């Protein structure tokens, strides 16, 4: 809650052009860039991500200018395709949550 | 249990160097451009983009 | 649907939800009235209140709310641009009737 | 007793709107809605964030109705953020508060007063039937909701 | 049911027969919500396992 107070009254008043996403102490947490991105994305301010493993921000509908260098968990399928192909496996049982 | 992992995926400090490396030539390309504007003045002063 | 009617109808939506919960549940939650202490006061959840707040009625009407946050039976009008750049009333929507 | 806070932004008459506030003969159920008339040019999020916490800290309120007279295209998104982080419901009525947006958070008890994206697709084709406009073409751009609009057309 | 037995003795696979649930043959129909199309009857049980 206090993050929103400090973003507007202390950051954008200093002529900020790029913001780097922090890292939560516990990896299970998710709302690390949630309050900053909404305020930063209000004025079309580009934001660069450093510790962002969530694919929620990449839908291009919400968090339009949310850029990151670290792929989220959703890109692991691009290697599952090739690994089973070189291992001569074609029938796969897919279990997801 | 077979799995995969990524290299330098948890060390935040390592990727900060790449964070500023990419923007090195990005700002310069934008620097040599016309009609350069400024960020909004505060949270209550400006409501435009 | 004027703004004073919108506020009057909008107020009735909130009143018919929380107050009516006292009739059956008979326990009004008291959240921490502060800008903080949101996580520790999570025991008094609003899921029970959220169960029946979509179905609201003001002196008789069907104002059910979609889970996506839209009215099931809204009132809509159709407009057409004219010569002098003034939108004019053309049609009216009234409960699946044109 | 539960207080109710309403905030409006724009040009209007404050006394006239509040005149009809104390006119509900609610003897059927003792609702006791403590309506508070709050009006300020709070288009910027800076005014909203300080005021929303001040209202609940000053007066214990469990229901908020929000109206506005602004054409901001991102006011609803940040407004939903307050409702997302809080358990107190808030409703958008007029202005940019009721603009069309795609998805809601599980903790977001936020609702709008506006046409549904799906309904407009069905209403628009319901007029084409009445005038025998049986041939048409569709052009659309990127927006939070364009996909769902097309899905109702083909169905 | 005589043709089926002929295949059983030629490709040494064991079987078991059971009549269709409802009694139709099978076409494509649209469900109430969205434009999802799912089969029905005898045709739609082969694809469902
Ligand atoms: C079919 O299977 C049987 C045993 O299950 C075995 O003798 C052979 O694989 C097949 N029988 C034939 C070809 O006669």
């Amino acid at each position: 809650i206090q993050m929103a107070l400090s973003v507007c009254e202390d950051l954008i008043s200093s002529q900020v052009y790029a913001i780097l996403v922090s890292h939560p102490p516990t990896p299970n947490d998710h709302f690390t860039p949630t309050p900053v991105s909404y305020t930063a994305g209000f004025y079309r301010i580009p934001v660069l991500g450093l510790t962002t493993r969530m694919s929620i921000y990449s839908d291009k509908s919400i968090h339009l200018s949310f850029l990151r260098t670290v792929p989220p968990y959703s890109h692991q399928s691009s290697v599952w395709f090739e690994m089973m192909r070189v291992y001569s496996w074609n029938h796969i049982i897919l279990l997801v949550s | 249990i077979l799995g995969l992992q990524l290299i330098n995926g948890k060390n935040e400090s390592a990727h900060i160097s790449d964070a500023v490396g990419v923007v090195a030539q990005a700002v310069h390309e934008l620097l040599e451009k016309e009609n350069i504007t400024d960020p909004p003045r505060g949270c209550v002063g400006n409501t435009n983009i | 649907y004027g703004l004073p009617a919108r506020v009057r109808d909008g107020i009735a939506i909130i009143t018919t939800a929380a107050s009516d919960m006292l009739s059956e549940h008979s326990f009004i939650p008291e959240p921490k009235s502060s800008c903080y202490n949101t996580h520790e006061k999570r025991i008094y959840q609003s899921n029970m209140l959220n169960r029946y707040l979509i179905n609201v009625t003001f002196e008789g009407r069907n104002l059910s709310f979609s889970e996506d946050g839209y009215q099931m039976h809204p009132k809509l009008v159709i407009i057409l641009l004219n010569k002098e750049r003034k939108w004019e009333r053309v049609g009216k929507w009234k409960d699946k009737s044109l | 007793s539960i207080g109710i806070a309403v905030i409006l932004v724009g040009t209007s008459d404050e006394v006239a709107i509040k005149d009809a506030h104390e006119k509900d003969d609610f003897h059927h159920l003792s609702v006791v809605p403590r309506v508070e008339l709050v009006a300020m040019n709070e288009t910027d999020p800076k005014s909203i964030i300080t005021r929303i916490c001040d209202l609940m800290s000053d007066r214990k309120i469990q229901g908020v109705v929000f109206a506005d007279d602004t054409d901001q295209e991102a006011i609803a998104q940040i407004l939903d953020f307050i409702s997302a982080q809080t358990l107190t419901p808030i409703l958008g009525i007029h202005g940019g508060s009721s603009m069309i947006m795609a998805d809601k958070d599980e903790s977001s008890m936020f609702f709008q007063f506006g046409p549904s994206i799906e309904q407009q697709a069905s209403v628009m084709l319901n007029i084409m039937e009445e005038y025998d406009w049986y041939i048409f073409s569709i052009v659309t751009t990127y927006f939070p909701g364009y996909q769902d609009f097309v899905n109702k057309i083909r169905s | 049911i005589d043709l089926l037995i002929k295949l059983a003795r030629t490709m040494n696979f064991t079987y078991e027969v059971h009549l269709v649930a409802d009694g139709k043959f099978g076409t494509q129909e649209r469900v109430n919500n969205s434009n999802k199309k799912e089969w029905n009857g005898m045709m739609g049980e082969l694809l469902s396992g």
